[PDB]
């Protein structure tokens, strides 16, 4: 059961990472003050990968 | 109208290069620019 | 009588301010500039001092 759990979480995380990374390109270097672009960083947490 | 002029001019002038003296640590003076008591503090704009 | 006054404020080697002095007005001093110009940074310098 534990193995299966870990597996499904891994799959879900990968799918969502991919979806968000694809979405990121929906932004076109907005200009706000010294801010030149906005982005979302998605990364699995090694503390959780362990 | 003088004030509404000064402002605009400065807005146009500060986009054109910088003033090199500003890195010298020597403060600039308040030069009078008309009668009635108007003053300005800015170093000369040298580096375009 | 004759209230003391803050005359000037000096910033040294800050982000965007290597060396900048402002002459404090006796009544009102008005900073003006675009977003991120660093006005909040100036008031910060004051209060920290
Ligand atoms: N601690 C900090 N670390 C990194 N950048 C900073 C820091 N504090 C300010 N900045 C940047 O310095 C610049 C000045 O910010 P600041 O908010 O003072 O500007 P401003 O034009 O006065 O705007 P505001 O009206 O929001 O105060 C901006 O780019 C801000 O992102
Ligand atoms: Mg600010």
């Amino acid at each position: 059961s534990s193995k299966s759990v870990a597996n499904i979480i891994r799959k879900t995380i990968q799918r969502e990472q991919n979806r968000i990374r694809m979405l990121n390109q929906g932004l076109q270097a907005v200009s706000f003050g010294q801010v030149r672009g906005v982005r979302l960083n998605v990364n699995v947490r090694e503390s959780h990968a362990i | 109208r003088h004030f509404d002029v000064a402002r605009i001019l400065v807005d146009q002038a500060v986009r054109l290069g910088v003033a090199e003296a500003d890195f010298s640590g020597l403060p600039a003076e308040w030069l009078a620019i008309n009668d009635y008591g108007a003053k300005v503090q800015a170093h000369v704009i040298d580096t375009y | 009588i004759e209230r003391g006054k803050f005359r000037s404020l000096t910033l040294v080697n800050w982000n965007g301010f290597f060396a900048r002095t402002f002459d404090l007005d006796e009544l009102v001093t008005t900073l003006s500039g675009g977003n991120g110009a660093g006005k909040s940074t100036t008031m910060a310098a004051f209060v920290t001092a």
